[PDB]
C-alpha cells in the first residue's frame, strides 16, 4: 500500500493534538527566560535525546504488555515498587494546587475584556494604576527606571493582589472574585470525566490542533511589530559560562518531563486504555520530536514579542522581566494583543482558545490517576463510582486554598522549583533503576518483540540500562550540593521555605520505603530468604 | 451612585478634645486593601484642600494634627491637638466605580 | 509644585452656552484625571465628571449627562467644560480639580481659584 496524502491529514493533525499542552506554551518560554535565553535551548535538545525520548517509549511499552493502570503494573512486574505508584498520586495531588490555578488565571482574562476598550492599553486609575507609561512611542514618552507597564499593572494588583501579602510568611485571605472561577472550571471536569470515552475518536480535533493552528496567527503579528530582529538574537545565544556546574540542567530535567508524560504515569494509563497499535517505534518517535517542535515555535513567538518591550524601553531583553515569575505568559499575550488591530475579538479568541488546549491536558491528565486506582478496589466501585471521583476532586479542591490565596505566586513557585523539578526526577529515577537493575533487561527485551516483532535498536538498549539512569543521577548528585535559590517580585527569599522546599522534595520519596517496610515483617523465613520472595511476579 | 452622609452636623470649639466624623457606607467596600476614602478641608472663600488621602495617610503638607482610622463601614478622625486655625468645613468622597459624590458637610464654631 | 490656573469669571445668560479654560503645566498631562467640582453659594459639594486626557474617556455624575461637554488636548495641555441648558441654579463656582497619580484617586492640592458665572 502507498498510503497518500488522505491518511497524512488525518495522522499528522491527530499527533497535534497528542503533543502540544500547557507545558509546551506556558512551562517553556519561561524556563528559557530564567536561566537566560539561548542558554537553555541546547541542553534541551540533549537532555530530550538521552533522558526524554528513551523514557517516553519505555512507558508506552509496558502500557500495552500488562493492560493495567500505574498502580497495578508494578505487580506484573516487581511487587516492592507499588509505593512509586504512590508517589505518583502524592505528586499528582500538588500538581492539582499547581496547574489549575494557572487554569482559573486564564478564566479571568476572559470575564474581563469583553469591553472594547481593553483594560491593557492604558493604566487609567480604572483598579489599581500608578507609576505607569501607557504609550511607548505613541506620545513620545521616554523610559525611566521603576517604572511598570500596564500590562505588567493588570496582572500584578488586579487578578493577583501581590501587595496584599507582604511575603510567604504573611498571607491575606482568599479572593472572592478568582475562587469562584475556578469553581467554573471544576464543574466541568467533573462533567468530562463522568463517562470518560476518549481512545482515537475526533473529539481530538476540536478540543487541542484546532487552537493550536489559529494560536500561530500570534508569530504573523510579532514579525510586524518592531523589536523582532533585536528580540530573536536572544532566544539564539549559544555561549554561556559554565553549564555543566551551575545547575540548569534540572531546569530541563523538569521542562521535558513536564512536557512528554513520563514522570506522572499518564503514560501507562493511556497504552493501556487503547488497543494494540503495533506501530509503537513509529507512532511514539515522531510524537516525541513534534512535542519539541510544538514547544519550539511557542518558545519563539514569545521573546520575539519580549523583543518590543526591550527595544521602546532602552533597556536588555534580560533586563525587562528581572524578578518576574511563573506569569511571562500572562504578560507577553497581555500585550501582543492590544497592538492588534482588532485587539477586542481576538481577546476572546486567543485566551477561550487557550483554555480548550489546558483542559485537554486535564481532561486526559486525570487518565494516569483515576483509571489507575481502579485496580485497587474491585469489589468496591459498583456503589462507589460515584462517589471517588467526586471526593478526589473536593480533595484537590480544598489542597488548592492555600495558592487561591492573595499571595499567589509565592505558593506556584515553591510548587514548581521542589514539587515538579525533584519529586517527578526522583520518581522517574526509581522507575527506570527498577525495570532494568532490578527486573532485568532480558526480560524486557522479549516483551517488546511479541507486540511488535521488530528488534529494538543496539543504540536504544544501551540507554536504559546505563545511559538514561546515568543523566538522571548525575543532575540530583548536582542538586543537592547547589543552592536552589532564586529571585521573585523583588523579594529575595525566606530561609524557611528551602527547608520547606525540601520536605515538599521528599514527601513523594518518603512513600516508596513505608511500603518496601510493610514487606518487611509481614513474610515468614529468613531475611535472605524474604527479599526473593518479595521480589519475585505474581502468578495468574 | 452610592449616597453617602456624614453622621455629626456641627461640633463645638474646645483646644485638645475629640471630634470624630464618620461617613455612610452602607453600600460600600474596599477593593484592594488601601481604603477608598478622601478627606478635605475647605475655608470659606478658599478653595478646597487635601487633608488625609486613603483614610490612613497623613497629607501633603498637613500636620500631624490629623489623622484617620477604621476600616470597613465607619471611619475615624482625630482631631484630639485642636487648633484654632482649623474652623473650616470638612468632607467626605468616594472613589469606588463612577459614583464620585460628597456628603452633607460638617463645620466646626464655638 | 504644579501650576494650576484658570479662566476669568464670566457672566450668564438663560439657557445659553460656556467655556471654562483649565491651564495646568510642570506635569505629565495625559497621566491622570481631572476633576470639575460644583459648589453652590452656601450649599456643600457636588461632582459633576471627568476626562482623561489623549481623548481617553468620560465618566458622568448622570445630573450633567447631556448638559455637560468635556474636551481635551495634550498639546495646549488644556481642558474645556461646556455646559447647555442654563438656569438659575446654575450659576455657582465651578472648580477644576487633579486627580492622583495612581492607587488612591485623591485630589493633589491642585486646585484652581475657581471660574466663578453669574
Ligand atoms: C462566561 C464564562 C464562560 C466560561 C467558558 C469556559 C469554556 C467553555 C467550556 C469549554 C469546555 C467544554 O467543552 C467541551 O465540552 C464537551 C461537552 O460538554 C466535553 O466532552 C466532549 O469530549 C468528551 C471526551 O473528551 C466526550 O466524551 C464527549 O462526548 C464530548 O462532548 C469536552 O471535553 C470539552 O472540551
Ligand atoms: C513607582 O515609583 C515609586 C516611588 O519611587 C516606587 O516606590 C518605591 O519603590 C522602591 C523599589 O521599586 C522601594 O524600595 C520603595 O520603598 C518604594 N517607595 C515607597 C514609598 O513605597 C514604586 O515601586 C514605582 N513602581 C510601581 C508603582 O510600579
Ligand atoms: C499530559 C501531560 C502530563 C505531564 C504534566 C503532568 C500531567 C498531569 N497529571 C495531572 C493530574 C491531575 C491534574 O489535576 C488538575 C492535572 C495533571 C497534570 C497536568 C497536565 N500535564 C503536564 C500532564
Amino acid at each position: 500500500e502507498r498510503e497518500t496524502w488522505g491518511k497524512k491529514v488525518d495522522f499528522l493533525l491527530s499527533v497535534i493534538g497528542y503533543a502540544v499542552d500547557l507545558g509546551n506554551v506556558w512551562r517553556f518560554p519561561y524556563i528559557c527566560y530564567q536561566n537566560g535565553g539561548g542558554a537553555f535551548l541546547l541542553p534541551y535538545t540533549i537532555m530530550a535525546i538521552f533522558g526524554g525520548i528513551p523514557l517516553f517509549y519505555m512507558e508506552l511499552a509496558l502500557g500495552q504488555y500488562h493492560r493495567n493502570g500505574c498502580i497495578s503494573i508494578w505487580r506484573k512486574i516487581c511487587p516492592i515498587f507499588k509505593g512509586i505508584g504512590y508517589a505518583i498520586c502524592i505528586i499528582a495531588f500538588y500538581i492539582a494546587s499547581y496547574y489549575n490555578t494557572i487554569m482559573a488565571w486564564a478564566l479571568y482574562y476572559l470575564i474581563s475584556s469583553f469591553t472594547d476598550q481593553l483594560p491593557w492599553t492604558s493604566c487609567k486609575n480604572s483598579w489599581n494604576t500608578g507609576n505607569c507609561t501607557n504609550y511607548f512611542s505613541e506620545d513620545n514618552i521616554t523610559w525611566t527606571l521603576h517604572s511598570t507597564s500596564p500590562a505588567e499593572e493588570f496582572y500584578t494588583r488586579h487578578v493577583l493582589q501581590i501587595h496584599r501579602s507582604k511575603g510567604l510568611q504573611d498571607l491575606g485571605g482568599i479572593s472572592w472574585q478568582l475562587a469562584l472561577c475556578i469553581m467554573l472550571i471544576f464543574t466541568v471536569i467533573y462533567f468530562s470525566i463522568w463517562k470518560g470515552v476518549k481512545t482515537s475518536g475526533k473529539v481530538v480535533w476540536v478540543t487541542a490542533t484546532f487552537p493550536y493552528i489559529i494560536l500561530s496567527v500570534l508569530l504573523v503579528r510579532g514579525a510586524t511589530l518592531p523589536g523582532a530582529w533585536r528580540g530573536v538574537l536572544f532566544y539564539l545565544k549559544p555561549n554561556w559560562q559554565k553549564l555543566l556546574e551551575t545547575g540548569v540542567w534540572i531546569d530541563a530535567a523538569a521542562q521535558i518531563f513536564f512536557s512528554l508524560g513520563p514522570g506522572f504515569g499518564v503514560l501507562l494509563a493511556f497504552a493501556s486504555y487503547n488497543k494494540f497499535n503495533n506501530n509503537c517505534y513509529q507512532d511514539a518517535l515522531v510524537t516525541s520530536v513534534v512535542n519539541c517542535m510544538t514547544s519550539f515555535v511557542s518558545g519563539f513567538v514569545i521573546f520575539t514579542v519580549l523583543g518590543y518591550m526591550a527595544e521602546m524601553r532602552n533597556e536588555d531583553v534580560s533586563e525587562v522581566a528581572k524578578d518576574a515569575g511563573p506569569s511571562l505568559l500572562f504578560i507577553t499575550y497581555a500585550e501582543a494583543i492590544a497592538n492588534m488591530p482588532a485587539s477586542t475579538f481576538f481577546a476572546i479568541i486567543f485566551f477561550l482558545m487557550l483554555i480548550t488546549l489546558g483542559l485537554d491536558s486535564t481532561f486526559a491528565g486525570l487518565e494516569g490517576v483515576i483509571t489507575a486506582v481502579l485496580d485497587e478496589f474491585p469489589h468496591v466501585w459498583a456503589k462507589r463510582r460515584e462517589r471517588f471521583v467526586l471526593a478526589v476532586v473536593i480533595t484537590c479542591f480544598f489542597g488548592s486554598l492555600v495558592t487561591l490565596t492573595f499571595g499567589g505566586a509565592y505558593v506556584v513557585k515553591l510548587l514548581e522549583e521542589y514539587a515538579t523539578g525533584p519529586a517527578v526526577l526522583t520518581v522517574a529515577l526509581i522507575e527506570a533503576v527498577a525495570v532494568s537493575w532490578f527486573y532485568g533487561i532480558t526480560q524486557f527485551c522479549r516483551d517488546v518483540k511479541e507486540m511488535l516483532g521488530f528488534s529494538p535498536g543496539w543504540f536504544w538498549r544501551i540507554c536504559w540500562v546505563a545511559i538514561s539512569p546515568l543523566f538522571l543521577l548525575f543532575i540530583i548528585c548536582s542538586f543537592l550540593m547547589s543552592p536552589p535559590q532564586l529571585r521573585l517580585f523583588q523579594y529575595n527569599y525566606p530561609y524557611w521555605s528551602i527547608i520547606l522546599g525540601y520536605c515538599i522534595g521528599t514527601s513523594s520519596f518518603i512513600c516508596i520505603p513505608t511500603y518496601i517496610a510493610y514487606r518487611l515483617i509481614i513474610t515468614p523465613g529468613t531475611f535472605k530468604e524474604r527479599i526473593i520472595k518479595s521480589i519475585t511476579p505474581e502468578t495468574p | 451612585d452610592i449616597v453617602l452622609t456624614q453622621s455629626p452636623a456641627s461640633l463645638a470649639v474646645s483646644l485638645g478634645q475629640r471630634a470624630t466624623i464618620s461617613c455612610r457606607a452602607s453600600e460600600s467596600v474596599d477593593n484592594y486593601g488601601i481604603s477608598f476614602l478622601n478627606w478635605f478641608q475647605q475655608k470659606p472663600g478658599q478653595p478646597p484642600k487635601l487633608l488625609i488621602y486613603a483614610a490612613s495617610n497623613q497629607g501633603s503638607g498637613v500636620p500631624a494634627r490629623f489623622s484617620g482610622s477604621g476600616s470597613g463601614t465607619y471611619f475615624s478622625l482625630n482631631i484630639h491637638p485642636m487648633e484654632e486655625d482649623d474652623t473650616a468645613v470638612y468632607f467626605c468622597q468616594q472613589t469606588k466605580g463612577v459614583s464620585w459624590t460628597f456628603g452633607g458637610g460638617t463645620k466646626v464654631e464655638i | 509644585q504644579v501650576q494650576l490656573q484658570q479662566s476669568g469669571p464670566e457672566l450668564v445668560k438663560l439657557g445659553a452656552s460656556v467655556r471654562i479654560s483649565c491651564k495646568a503645566s510642570g506635569y505629565r498631562f495625559s497621566y491622570s484625571w481631572m476633576n470639575w467640582v460644583k459648589q453652590r453659594p452656601g450649599k456643600g459639594l457636588e461632582w459633576i465628571g471627568r476626562i482623561y486626557p489623549g481623548d481617553g474617556d468620560t465618566k458622568y455624575s448622570g445630573k450633567f449627562k447631556g448638559k455637560a461637554t468635556l474636551t481635551a488636548d495634550k498639546s495646549s495641555s488644556t481642558v474645556y467644560m461646556q455646559l447647555s441648558s442654563l438656569t438659575s441654579e446654575d450659576s455657582a463656582v465651578y472648580f477644576c480639580a487633579r486627580s492622583a497619580y495612581g492607587s488612591e484617586g485623591f485630589a493633589m492640592d491642585y486646585w484652581g481659584q475657581g471660574t466663578s458665572v453669574t
